[PDB]
């Protein structure tokens, strides 16, 4: 029930804000807290504020490079980290709770810190019990997602983690597997997006 | 700063075991600590309060226990969609602090790979540059050895590999090959071969095709 702004691409020296709200109730009736996850999968807790008595509460750690901040009228969280460095590269996490009731976390907002620009993939088709599949080559930032058939087509589907070719652009394929009765059948779409580049494009997979 | 030093780092173990993982405090935080369990591309998701207290939802074969310093999670069914990183967590005095973790990988059958060779997108081609893939397909255990061989010669330093996480339903990986050469390079070759040795085959298997056939 969680939403977090978009991935973001961030100059060194630069800052950045992250916004987080709920759907359906407000976050801000409820404890919220930060937490950044880098080095491969690991954890830190940021700070949280408390709904019913003013301050927010930080990591000494993260004691000037982190500010949040809350807007109770719109229920939306903010983390501001400014001064970014490589080693703010990280997915960050708001997380909501009560009490010992709830404890549920967003999905997540990676941050590249890079001076780089911003650049989609192509999409190349991977043609053809069958497999088939999408080569998603040249992008940058981290992360894209894929997916196919529009959702519809989950079983089998396989995406490799992403690979930093030397070109310093990220490169990954998605696969799937399914009857080769079904190749003249069925059509197969992969649906490629890149947030950062706003770049969305659906390829159509077909036997060569 | 508490620390939370966290082991094993890293276990693997068949579906229906009991496993045990355990948290050291560096200063008794009572009861105030929490259990994580954080699945392949998935936000963690807390399992435990207070030590010993489950979240709803949370099957019964995940427990808590201990205090001061010392915590234990125990999974008591081990099942393949268990697969995950754990992680504890202290919250009894600021700031909050995380363990290392804990990588659960859970111990299956051999299972031989499924070799699948794609040759580049003739669209591909036409920008310059030709990828051809080799996709190794639900095996276990994860180590594998590809070799890339074109016309004969085997290869080095133009491919790269990618592997999945273990699948929650069959427990097994896959695992991809790609091979990156010029327009040019490509177009030099016919014979493209993507050779697959796995302790799963009793002889390594090749899937390879033609160039423009
Ligand atoms: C979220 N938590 C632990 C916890 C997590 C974050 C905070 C926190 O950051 N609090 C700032 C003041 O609101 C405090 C406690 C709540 C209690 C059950 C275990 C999970």
């Amino acid at each position: 029930q969680l939403l977090e702004s978009g991935p973001e691409l961030v100059e060194p020296g630069a800052s950045v804000k992250v916004s987080c709200k709920a759907s359906a109730y407000s976050i801000t009736d409820f404890n919220i807290y930060w937490v950044k996850q880098s080095h491969g999968k690991n954890l830190e807790w940021i700070g949280g504020i408390d709904p019913h008595n003013g301050g927010p509460v930080y990591n000494q750690k993260f004691n000037g490079k982190a500010t949040l901040t809350v807007d109770k009228s719109s229920s939306t969280a903010f983390m501001h980290l400014n001064s970014l460095t490589s080693e703010d590269s990280a997915v960050y996490y708001c997380a909501i709770f009560y009490g010992n009731f709830f404890d549920y976390w967003g999905p997540g907002t990676t941050v590249t810190v890079s001076s780089a620009s911003t650049k989609g993939p192509s999409v190349f088709p991977l043609a053809p019990t069958a497999a088939l599949g999408c080569l998603v080559k040249d992008y940058f930032p981290e992360p894209v997602t894929v997916s196919w058939n529009s959702g519809a087509l989950t079983s089998g589907v396989h995406t490799f983690p992403a690979v930093l070719q030397s070109s310093g652009l990220y490169s990954l394929s998605s696969v799937v597997t399914v009857p080769s009765s079904s190749l003249g059948t069925q059509t197969y779409i992969c649906n490629v997006n890149h947030k950062p580049s706003n770049t969305k494009v659906d390829k159509k997979v077909e036997p060569k | 700063e508490l620390v939370m030093t966290q082991s094993p780092k890293f276990m693997s173990t068949s579906v229906g075991d009991r496993v045990s993982v355990t948290c050291k405090a560096s200063q008794n935080v009572g009861t105030h600590v929490a259990w994580y369990q954080q699945k392949p591309g998935q936000s963690p998701k807390t399992l435990i309060y207070s030590a010993s207290y489950r979240y709803s939802g949370v099957p019964d074969r995940f427990t808590g226990s201990g205090s001061g310093t010392d915590f234990t999670l125990t999974i008591r069914d081990v099942q393949s969609e268990d697969a995950a990183e754990y992680f504890c967590q202290q919250y009894n005095l600021f700031p909050v602090t995380f363990g290392g973790g804990t990588k659960l990988e859970i111990k299956r059958t051999v299972a031989a790979p499924s070799v699948f060779i794609f040759p580049p997108s003739d669209e591909q081609l036409k920008s310059g540059t030709a990828s051809v893939v080799c996709l190794l397909n639900n095996f276990y255990p994860r180590e594998a050895a590809v070799a890339w061989k074109v016309d004969n010669a085997l290869q080095s330093g133009n491919s790269q590999e990618s592997v999945t996480e273990q699948d929650s339903a069959d427990s097994t990986y896959s695992l991809s090959s790609t091979l990156t050469l010029s327009k040019a390079d490509y177009e030099k070759h016919k014979v493209y071969a993507c050779e697959v040795t796995h302790q799963g085959l009793s002889s390594p298997v090749t899937k390879s095709f033609n160039r423009g056939e």
